[PDB]
């Protein structure tokens, strides 16, 4: 009565038959914005069951060796759905999301993910230049990396001068290849201003470090893979004018 | 919620022998911290804790005052410094333990001169709000301040101090920006623009002489910030690498500092 | 005029002062506030979080290597795996974790902690521990039957895959220096080893080589007193 | 302790207001959906 | 007439499908303001403003210093300047926004030194009303000051300040008078009285310095004007075209600057 | 926050008095003799 | 436990001729002072004392400020001064009258030249808690002062006055402390480290010329201790012997000070 | 003769307080366990 | 601003005066007190 789970959102459905629980971040649901806290005065609209779903993106291999990933949040749903095309004719956004993320192994192998979400989750540019003007910094692929995630070249400062030890301040779960096999957190709107646009601006950011390497025996599965399912929980846009791709 | 002063006193405990009741076994997969407590796995006596808490709130942690900037006057005959607080390592790692604060403030002005002394001469701060003129000579119009706040003292006199109010368009100072502030094509290499919050943008802070003509010393002001009426959101983890640039997070690739510093082998304690 | 006469103190800028300031914009509202979730109001609510420690800190650990404690099968009986100290404002594995960075913020500190200890190993792979912490005295325990002498936890990798290890506040003193080392080893707090209680057993086709990751916190009583700037920021010239 | 006091009709050129002992740590260590008891196993 | 702080929210409204009710044709040719509001021309949702209007009265736009004159002292002995605040075109065009203003004064003197300095002399400051004799030197009689009112006050004092009350025969001070003082046969070609008001002239500020001998020194007294109490009638135009005179509106036949900068086309808004 | 107070018989050197929220935009907007709605056309 | 002022007064007292009351013959070999009064001994008449004893309280007797220490500045640039009260032999022994001490504090900064004067340099006073790095150089980071607690004063202004309250871990402060600091082998030729509490190690008093270049002066700075709100336990006998040490109670072993002077014979009161 | 009068919330930054005239003696001068009369031989 | 004029003993250091400062440590509560046997209040218990 705590390890199986169905979430259903939308028209679609996830089943699971081993999870620990469901993380609620800074123990607050997402919710729609109230008319004291808002400022814009054009009415906002609100499919309610074509944005409110779970889009499932591609997989991610685990090997032996491997770093991590990161994905932006209003960031890695542009292109896909209608949710998209909503996010790309409206000018204003605000929308919680519900994360899940799938990682099954069998019981002769061993290791452990760390999940997390990280509220503006700002990429450091990495090199040694004490000069404004000189100084490196990432590329638009590097800061938003679209669908297709964007490894780390050094998790344990998680590319950005912070330790990951201290990194468990943050909403966050563990797939421990031992107990279960999917760690999702429902994070509400975080943000400064009551509405903000999908497009320059990426709330947060998933990181998954795969901390105690994946290790097995001769004659085991070695393709893992790492797939992870977004639901934007109450999804509302506002400022309809023409599309813009970025 | 709970509001309470002290600190939790423990209760008196005695052993237990039976079976189902474990509150030692904890699962950390869950995402939750652990919530054993003293009583329950050692037998404990009753204290009455008296351990007072007051100075550990974020409105007695960050009420101190704090050096911000440092202004040189050669006397180009003015000088100006841009508001950003992110220039001393001091009290940029405390504000960027937390992601949003909002707070009012208290600048303080500490004017020297070369050798260190206090000539009986004056002195005229400005505050430049963003969208108003910058001064282009120490004799300009702009320093006749018919609507910018402006501060005239000496520097025999004590240190200058006014109150400033919260004054972002947001509402709140974010000091970690995941975005652009402008549309278009961004470009592979150099990334100029990339988490520059436009809300935190305050003006320029001018600073010139009172006179006609030149008065040969060079002076230097240090700006004094004390945070006041905070509130904190978002916490975040404490900065380990050194720091680099000033509005950036760079950090260095090579020879990463570790957070923990070495020892013999992990058997040994000391 | 009122008589009035000026004592010392007058004409000094201390810092930590609580007094008013002119304003320099009257008639002012700031913006409104919003909801932001997750507000702080205490520093107190960030030491009661779980935190890896840096056990592993050790030489020849390159670079994430040095979160974790490695298990594998003994040969010997009562063996030793891992001990360090429970000194927060102390060099070591509490100086990479959440607590030991506020409180050397804070020159003092009091009340329990707590260590949680979580086994990321294969499901087939049972054991057990003996992670007991010891009060000050002498040193590090040799023996296994020296360090069962104190306050010790007996933890079996079961379906439950984490213990935690809370740290009695056993001091003669109200509160610590949060700074040891020399004449300040009046103020240490103990030592917590981890043995090698029975054994690492594994059964055939499965690694025989796991690992455990330390965390460790606050307690309900903690709590810390002074102020001072902590030892890590350290700055030559100014960031332009 | 008269410190309250100003002197100005601005609100935010005053001392340090009523200090408020607000404290929810139940956010931070504890934000799982189903309530945990701590004198059981976590995972049933 | 209506009194109330923040601003007028907004009301719900919904689409209009009828006839006969058109809110937005309006007509320019009756000299009125439209009055079509956010509800009826869009959909709109329902807010609750808070954005204070405090700000925006014409006592908190005029209750600011700002400098009106400066008087040149270097020791005739004396110095004199007539009062008239229409000498900075900061100051000048606030007050010129408006026709008749009713208001109470607060001036502040800031004297300095050639280089910029403030030697321990002594300096009186006496106010000539109309009609009251000018001082003719620096050790005259008019500066026994029996019935004038006087302030003497150091360099090295903080800057003097003191209240004036509205001290005008009529009931306002009236910027733009559209008549002569005097009656008689006006010329065609030098009308050097139009345009001058008899009601605005207040007298004349002189300043000394009090000693017997002669100081060897050239002094720089600026004065700080503050208004307060202030009621305004009759608004007016801002004025678009710099300043050339004092007590005139002359303006320049010749290079007339436009009120808008150029741009390329009609049809490119950028 | 005592501000009002004064310390002379002259009214005139005091501080700056009540701030009365008086506004009155139908004088500047709307001038014309016969009221017209906003609602219908303007010459019927 | 009486609470009263003034001093007792006597009553009126008559002889007694009876046997087996004696007040007269006590026993001091029960360790008990004797309790025989006036009126017992002799006849006595009846007074009414006024005498008040509100000056003999522990309150007012350590309420009076005094030097504790001194802090020369040569301007290494900067100067340091570990704070402990016995180095003084006027306010050590009033305070080591007793044995446990729990006390507030009030110091007070007397700054002079060399010669004796003072001009108007700017100094900064900065308090280094146990465990804070102590400052390495005049223009170091640590005078930044995010934390410390610190004052910034001139030569020309009043001497600097701070309070200080009751900074000990344990209880009270204990000036004889019979014991070590630390566990293992002592040695039995130099105990470097008996009578060495670690609960009155309070921390390092730090100063400095705020300024950038060097300043020409040798200064010296008095630093004024006055105790308040006092509590004492434990009373013990008052020293009689010259001081040799700092931190330890030693004594010359010749040349023994005798506690009484001599005079010829015991049968000679002069 | 206000004096006791603060300005901050620190109470150990005010002045000297109430001065009570506690005075106990009797534990200095005769701490024998066997309350002894001061009419009678000590040791009878 | 109030009018007040000075006085003599302005900017003078008495010694022996009762008067407040200003506290460096704010929001400070010290260690709580224990009973300790044998407390003295004056030094009339010390003559006797
Ligand atoms: C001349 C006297 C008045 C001087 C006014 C200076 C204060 C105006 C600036 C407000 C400062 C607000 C605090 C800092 C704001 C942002 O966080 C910084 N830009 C950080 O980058
Ligand atoms: C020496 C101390 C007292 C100085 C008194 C100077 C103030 C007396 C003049 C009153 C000024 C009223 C404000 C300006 C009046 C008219 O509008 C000007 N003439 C404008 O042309
Ligand atoms: C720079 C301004 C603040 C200066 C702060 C200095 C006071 C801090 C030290 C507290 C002194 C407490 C009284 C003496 C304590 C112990 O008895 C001494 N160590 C005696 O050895």
């Amino acid at each position: 009565s705590d390890r199986v789970a169905q979430l259903t959102v939308g028209n679609s459905s996830i089943t699971t038959q081993e999870a620990a629980n469901i993380v609620l971040a800074y123990g607050e649901w997402p919710e729609y914005c109230p008319d004291t806290d808002a400022t814009a005065v054009d009415k906002p609209t609100r499919p309610d069951v074509s944005v409110n779903r779970f889009y499932t993106l591609d997989s991610k291999m685990w090997q032996e060796n491997s770093t991590g990933w990161y994905w932006k949040f209003p960031d890695v749903l542009n292109k896909t759905g209608v949710f998209g095309q909503n996010a790309q004719f409206h000018y204003l956004y605000r929308s919680g999301f519900c994360l899940h993320v799938q990682c099954n192994a069998s019981k002769f192998h061993q290791g452990a993910l760390l999940v997390a979400v990280i509220p503006e989750f700002v990429i450091a540019g990495r090199g040694s230049n004490t000069k404004p003007n000189e100084a490196p910094h990432p590329g638009f692929t590097t800061t938003f990396p679209g669908t297709t995630g964007a490894t780390f070249h050094d998790p344990y400062v998680l590319d950005s001068g912070v330790p990951l030890s201290q990194a468990l301040i943050y909403p966050h779960q563990w797939i421990n290849l031992r107990t279960n096999n999917c760690a999702t957190v429902i994070v509400p709107y975080i943000n400064a201003v009551p509405f903000d646009s999908a497009i320059n601006h990426s709330n947060f950011g998933l990181i998954v470090i795969p901390v105690s390497p994946l290790k097995y025996s001769s004659g085991a599965t070695t393709a893992i893979p790492i797939t992870i399912t977004i639901a934007p929980l109450n999804s509302e846009f506002g400022g309809l004018r023409q599309a813009v791709s970025q | 919620v709970t509001n309470a002063e002290s600190a939790a006193n423990t209760t008196p405990s005695s052993h237990r022998l039976e079976t189902g009741r474990v509150p030692a076994l904890q699962a950390a997969e869950t995402g939750a911290t652990s919530n054993a407590t003293d009583e329950n796995m050692i037998e404990t006596r009753c204290v009455v804790n008296r351990n007072g808490v007051l100075e550990t709130t974020i409105n007695h942690f960050f009420s101190r005052s704090g050096l911000v900037g440092v202004v040189n006057l050669t006397d180009t005959g003015y000088a100006t410094w841009d508001i950003d607080i992110m220039g001393f390592v001091q009290l940029r790692r405390k504000c960027e333990m937390f992601t949003y604060m909002r707070f009012n403030a208290e600048f303080t002005f500490v004017t020297t001169t070369k050798n260190g002394e206090a000539r009986p001469y004056m002195l005229q701060y400005m505050y430049v709000p963003p969208g108003a003129p910058k001064p282009t000579g120490r004799d300009a119009f702009q320093w006749q301040t018919a609507t910018n706040p402006s501060v005239f003292v000496k520097l025999t006199d004590p240190p200058a101090q006014v109150s400033v109010p919260f004054m972002s368009p947001a509402s709140a100072y974010q000091w970690f920006y995941d975005g652009y502030p402008t549309f278009g094509q961004h470009p592979e290499t150099s990334n100029t623009t990339y988490g520059l919050c436009p809300n935190n943008m305050m003006g320029t802070f001018a600073v010139r002489v009172v006179s006609r003509e030149a008065s040969q010393l060079k002076l230097q002001t240090r700006v004094y910030m004390k945070l006041k009426h905070v509130r904190a959101w978002v916490p975040r983890p404490i900065r380990s690498q050194p720091y680099l640039l000033k509005n950036f997070p760079n950090y260095d690739s090579s020879k990463i500092t570790n957070s923990a510093r070495d020892r013999s082998s992990i058997k040994q304690a000391n | 005029g009122i008589p009035a006469e000026l004592r010392p103190g007058t004409n000094q800028f201390l810092t930590t002062d609580d007094d008013t300031a002119a304003p320099i914009l009257p008639g002012f509202t700031p913006t409104p506030t919003i909801h932001i979730p997750g507000e702080v109001h205490s520093l107190l609510e960030l030491c009661r979080v779980e935190t890896i420690l840096e056990v592993n800190n050790t030489t020849e650990a390159t670079g994430l290597t040095r979160l974790l404690i490695p298990v594998s099968s003994q040969n010997k009986a009562d063996e030793l795996c891992a001990a360090f100290m429970v000194d927060p404002g102390r060099i070591g594995p509490w100086q990479s974790t959440l607590v030991g960075q506020i409180c050397r913020y804070y020159t003092q500190w009091s009340g329990s902690l707590k260590v949680t200890f979580m086994f990321t190993g294969s499901f087939m792979a049972t054991g057990k521990m003996l992670v007991a912490y010891s009060p000050p005295g002498s040193a590090q325990p040799a023996n296994r039957e020296t360090a069962m002498l104190g306050t010790h936890v007996i933890w079996d990798f079961g379906l439950q895959s984490s213990v935690s290890l809370v740290i009695p506040w056993i001091s003669n003193t109200h509160f610590r220096t949060a700074k040891t080392g020399g004449n300040y080893d009046y103020y240490t707090a103990g030592v917590v080893t981890l043995w090698y209680q029975t054994n690492y057993v594994v059964p055939p086709e499965t690694p025989g080589e796991a690992y455990i990751i330390a965390m460790g916190a606050a307690q309900d009583n903690f709590t810390l007193k002074i102020c001072k700037d902590t030892d890590e920021v350290t700055q030559q010239a100014v960031l332009q | 302790n008269f410190t309250n006091i100003n002197y100005y009709k601005d609100s935010y050129a005053a001392s340090a207001t009523r200090q408020d002992f607000t404290q929810d740590p139940k956010k931070f260590t504890q934000p799982v959906l189903d309530s945990i008891r701590e004198l059981s196993a976590p995972l049933n």
